[PDB]
RNA sequence: CGGCUUUUCCGGAGUGUAAAAAGCUCCGGGAAUAAGGGCUGGGCAAGGCCGGUGGCAGCCGCCGCGGUAAUACCGGCGGCCCGAGUGGUGGCCACUAUUAUUGGGCCUAAAGCGGCCGUAGCCGGGCCCGUAAGUCCCUGGCGAAAUCCCACGGCUCAACCGUGGG
């Protein structure tokens, strides 16, 4: 029928039912609840410290084959530990056991799997307060 | 040269207060002694009577704006103006 | 409260028709930013706007803002001094950009290219009604539009200097 | 201008008349193109239309909007096929929009235009806006609605030099019949671009649709095709 | 510019002026034989009966 | 059931000239009904127009000259003062003056462009272009 | 090639200081003396040659590139956008009529209760009489300032400030 109701003396129901049927969309849910915060490693934090812990490669999804590098790195906040992708040609020379890092969100899809790399999440920006991306391109020195 | 506005006269306080402007195309700006030994001639002031409040040279122009104020009396710079301005145009050490 | 940006960014950056356009205009012209055209650009829209808003208002409010409207655009010499509200929709940027200090001083040929005259202009080697100033963005009005001259303490001032008699043979050639 | 006054005399020797609309043109006793639509015949040789439109001739006033790669599956190999939509027009209010069909580009390219020139509608343009209201076919005169497909889309007069808001495919086509400010709104799915065009088409057909009232022409200037 | 404004034909079985490219008909009168009565393809297609302005004759 | 005889006459009214048909009728006759109808008429879109008793409420008939796009009801009684009348228009007019709107203030029911003249605002009723 | 002013830089003169400082403003010597970031297969369109790696290394928002010639990785060239800013990340509005009163749908894509009954609620036939609570117009008080729109004036112009009007 006529989405109702539309009388005059009647915004109470209106109200209620966009308020009710709000509640089937997940972004606002998401927002008002705060459940990205109270599942957040970093609490919501644009960088977050940490150590490095090993270095493992993955495997790339079908149809991609690669040995991607990553590393495993716990965080000095809460100390929750983690995996972060290490992007640079031959970055993961760089990078060795037990070295203070920075480390940010991918940019995938809602911050996501970033395409053709499940289940990582974050790559890294500084090692011992310094860029990689430099050092990538050598212009830098690590200490 | 140098050109008037503006005189007028405070008698609660016996000050001639004066708004002129400093036209000076092409050198530098002029220093206190020299404008104060120039505006007391056509006017007729005492110069230890006489104080200058300021000069200002807009951007970029000729002609600079420029207040000054004469009293009646040595005392009354004494008990109403503030020592400093006395000291910049030299009547106190 | 904040100050905002007087400017508005395009909304794609690498749309070639709006890109070309602007090149186009930017080697009629010689402005150093984008920026700029994107300013002088708001200025229109702003006018536009205050011009479509009294189109839709009734009120004597309305009219005396819509008074205060002509007049100012007037004044710019922008419009011709019979103009009506309905005109100015019509304006373009290159009206605008016809009003600005370094066109109307290369227009007056004292300058053999429009960059000679922004030159000149930061330099300030140029003057108006008797005062310097340094913007070749500036939109002039009309009624100092007589009043651009070479200034007075900048040796151009001279017409000896040896600039001179080359801007005054391009100017006849 | 006189270019194209040789042109149609030129095609006027070639071409030979076919149909019972093809005498009255080659003889003259047809020359204002309008004569075809208001009495409402059928348009079935191009050399027609471009007798009285040779502007249709101009490269600017034929667009190929839309070039597509159609395939056919066979047990013995995909067969392709190109699908081109093109639109053409003169700058004062008739456009034609046209599909082929092709095994070449060229080919395709051709009779999509042929059948664009095919398909001459008259449209009315004028000033409907809520503030420009300078009584000039700067715009459609009055908000106008067309459907087609899943595609709905409603365009809206809008003021003097605003340019032309309307997706590219609709910027295209409003461009080539002379209107240069409206805004536009859009349902559906707009990346099917040959629905697109066709329901901006529609709705420009449309804009003939609508009874006026005899002052709303000079409210307007309500113009019917040439200015 | 000369305002060259044109008689847009109209249906006198529904008033409705003719769109472009409608396969409406127009023919003088059956009856009286000088109206030149229009008919419009909505007019068409349902065949409402059709009024000739002067002698009054009416025909599917 | 019946609840607002103004908008299923209006909404007969549209779809008989969808159709092109000559002669309504509208079987709820009111005043208020007969009231509006006057008020489009002064402005040319009806023709002639009567009442006619049939000893339960009267009927009312028109003959139709093809000249309307789109007559609907504003159900929903919107009151508006006397400045806001474009805000609304924009709402259901194709375009600027496109037709009209109907208003009921406190000295009855008439067009909106005569109701802007007198400078009195009231309630939408329905709209007709 | 020949020439032209000297952005900044050195000296001096004023505002300046209640104390300088503030390098602000005027004059003089006076250099051609400061420029990057990102992208370069397509959504974006915005732009092609070569050396190398050969699905190893890597790139990549998304679509996707290299498993032996990669226009898509790396290096060089050349190019495209902006410009003293450009790039990455994270949060918010638009995009999205993917929250829908204007304005979303529910046969087949997720979406009608298995059916009927009915309370509160929501929405209700026509006409006459009276009220005027809602409804509309006029009018008093009141909704501070700061912020916002417009004209003019002061600061070279602007930003900023003032006067006036909203």
């Amino acid at each position: 029928g006529k989405k109702a109701p539309n009388g005059e003396f009647a915004g109470r129901k209106l109200k209620l039912k966009r308020k009710k049927f709000r509640w089937s969309d997940i972004r606002y849910k998401r927002r008002v609840l705060r459940l990205k915060e109270k599942s957040d490693p970093l609490e919501g934090a644009p960088q977050a410290r940490g150590i490095v812990l090993e270095k493992i490669a993955v495997e790339a999804k079908q149809p991609n084959s690669g040995m991607r590098k990553a590393v495993r790195v716990q965080l000095i906040k809460n100390g929750k530990v983690v995996t972060a992708f290490c992007p640079g040609d031959g970055a993961i020379k760089f990078i060795d056991e037990h070295d203070e890092v920075i480390i940010e969100g991918i940019g995938g899809p809602k911050g996501g799997s970033m395409g053709d790399i499940p289940g990582i999440r974050y790559k890294v920006v500084k090692v011992n307060r310094v860029s990689l991306k430099e050092l990538v391109k050598g212009r830098k020195e690590k200490p | 040269e140098i050109r008037i506005k503006e005189i007028k006269e405070n008698k609660l306080i016996g000050r001639k207060e004066i708004y002129f402007e400093i036209y000076h195309p092409g050198e530098p700006t002029p220093s206190r002694k020299d404008v104060k030994g120039k505006l007391v001639a056509m006017l007729d002031l005492n110069p230890e009577t006489t104080v200058i409040q300021y000069i200002r040279s807009y951007f970029g122009s000729y002609i600079s704006k420029g207040y000054a104020k004469a009293y009646d009396s040595k005392e009354r710079m004494l008990y109403i103006e503030p020592e400093y301005i006395l000291i910049r145009d030299g009547l106190i050490e | 409260k904040r100050q905002r940006k007087k400017y508005e960014t395009p909304p794609h950056p690498w749309i070639k028709e709006r890109l070309d356009r602007e090149r186009v205009l930017m080697d009629k012209y010689e402005l150093k930013n984008k920026k700029e055209l994107w300013k002088h650009e708001t200025q229109l829209k702003n006018f536009r706007r205050r011009a479509r808003r009294l189109l839709a208002a009734r009120g004597k409010q309305a009219e005396i803002e819509r008074e205060q409207l002509l007049a100012r655009l007037k004044r710019l010499g922008l419009l011709p001094e019979d103009a009506v509200l309905d005109d100015v929709l019509s304006l373009t940027i290159e009206d605008i950009l016809e009003r600005r200090l370094q066109t109307i001083v290369y227009k007056k040929g004292l300058a053999r290219t429009m960059r000679q005259a922004r030159q000149l202009i930061v330099h300030g080697h140029i003057e108006v009604n008797g005062q310097i100033i340094r913007s070749p963005s500036y939109l002039v009005l009309k009624e100092e539009e007589d009043t651009i001259t070479y200034a007075r303490t900048s040796p151009f001032a001279n017409p000896q200097h040896p600039e001179r008699m080359m801007i005054e043979k391009a100017k006849q050639g | 201008s006189q270019e194209w006054k040789e042109y149609a005399k030129r095609v006027l020797d070639e071409w030979e008349p076919k149909t019972k609309l093809g005498m009255m043109v080659k003889e003259g006793q047809i020359t204002d193109i309008h004569e075809i639509f208001r009495r409402g015949y059928q348009i079935k040789e191009p050399e027609i239309i471009d007798v009285l439109l040779p502007e249709v001739n101009a490269r600017e006033n034929q667009e190929v909007l839309d070039i597509a790669l159609t395939v056919r599956m066979t047990d013995s190999g995909r067969r392709v096929r190109f699908r081109v939509l093109a639109a053409v027009g003169n700058r004062d209010g008739y456009v034609g929009l046209g599909i082929g069909h092709g095994k070449e580009v060229g080919i395709a390219i051709r009779k999509a235009i042929n059948y664009a020139k095919l398909n001459i509608i008259e449209i009315k343009r004028g000033c409907g806006s809520w503030e420009c209201r300078c009584r000039r076919p700067h715009s459609v005169p009055f908000a106008v609605e067309g459907k087609e497909g899943s595609v709905r889309v409603r365009l809206i007069p809008g003021p003097r030099g605003l340019g032309l808001v309307i997706g590219d495919v609709g910027k295209k086509i409003l461009r080539l019949a002379g209107v240069q400010d409206v805004w536009s709104q859009t349902f559906g799915e707009t990346r099917t671009t040959v629905n697109f065009a066709k329901a901006v088409f529609n709705a420009l057909y449309n804009t003939n649709r609508v009874a006026i009232s005899p002052e709303m022409i000079e409210r307007y200037g309500i113009v019917v095709g040439r200015a | 510019m000369v305002e060259m404004k044109f008689e847009i034909p109209v249906c006198t079985s529904c008033g409705r002026e003719i769109t472009p490219r409608e396969h409406a008909t127009h023919f003088i009168c059956p009856n009286c034989g000088e109206a030149v009565i229009w008919r419009c393809e909505s007019c068409r297609v349902l065949a409402k009966p059709y009024k000739c302005p002067n002698c009054g004759w009416e025909g599917p | 059931t019946l609840l607002d005889p103004l908008a299923n006459a209006l909404s007969h009214i549209t779809n008989s000239e969808r159709v092109g048909k000559r002669e309504v009728y509208i079987k709820p006759a009111s005043k208020l009904i007969g009231e509006v109808l006057r008020v489009m008429q002064k402005y040319g879109y009806i023709g002639e127009f009567e009442f006619i008793d049939d000893g339960r409420a009267g009927v009312y008939r028109v003959q139709l000259l093809g000249r309307i796009n789109k007559a609907g009801a504003i159900k929903p009684r919107f009151p508006v003062k006397v400045s806001e009348f474009e805000k609304w228009e924009k709402r259901f007019l194709p375009a600027f003056e496109f037709g009209i709107l109907i208003v009921s203030t406190s000295q009855g029911v008439m067009s909106h462009k005569e109701a802007i003249e007198k400078g009195i605002g009231g309630r939408l009723i329905a709209y007709v272009y």
